[PDB]
């Protein structure tokens, strides 16, 4: 019973495993701007894909008109 | 018969003790930045572990 008690205490610690377990530094301010960047950057990818179809449709429309 | 003084090696006794005391002590207790690792050994990634 106590083996379980220490097992959960070991599992609940900052760096519990002798294996790979180092710390990581970061800055909250930089992350927030990055998270906002990916939102707009992704939206541009799909919008530019949509604009391709409009130009693609425009090209076929002219060819049909000049068929 | 020897024919010469007796063969003998030399050792600075006092200096060796002073160095050995200096190494078991503070020399081994420097911050890890002064420590390096050999080429053919692998250490666990965790920094707080005894190994």
């Amino acid at each position: 019973a106590a083996a379980a008690m220490t097992a959960t205490r070991l599992a609940s610690s900052y760096m519990p495993s002798s294996g790979s377990s180092p710390s990581v530094p970061s800055s909250i301010i930089a992350e927030e701007k990055l998270l906002a960047l990916l939102a707009e950057l992704e939206a541009l990818s799909r919008q530019l894909a949509a604009l391709t179809q409009q130009v693609s449709e425009l090209r076929e429309q002219q060819q049909q008109q000049n068929k | 018969i020897c024919k010469g003084n007796v063969y003998a090696m030399e050792i600075n006794l006092q200096a060796n003790l002073w160095k050995s005391f200096l190494y078991s002590n503070v020399a081994l207790y420097l911050p890890d930045s002064y420590k390096y690792t050999p080429a053919n050994v692998k250490l666990p990634a965790n920094t707080n572990t005894y190994e």
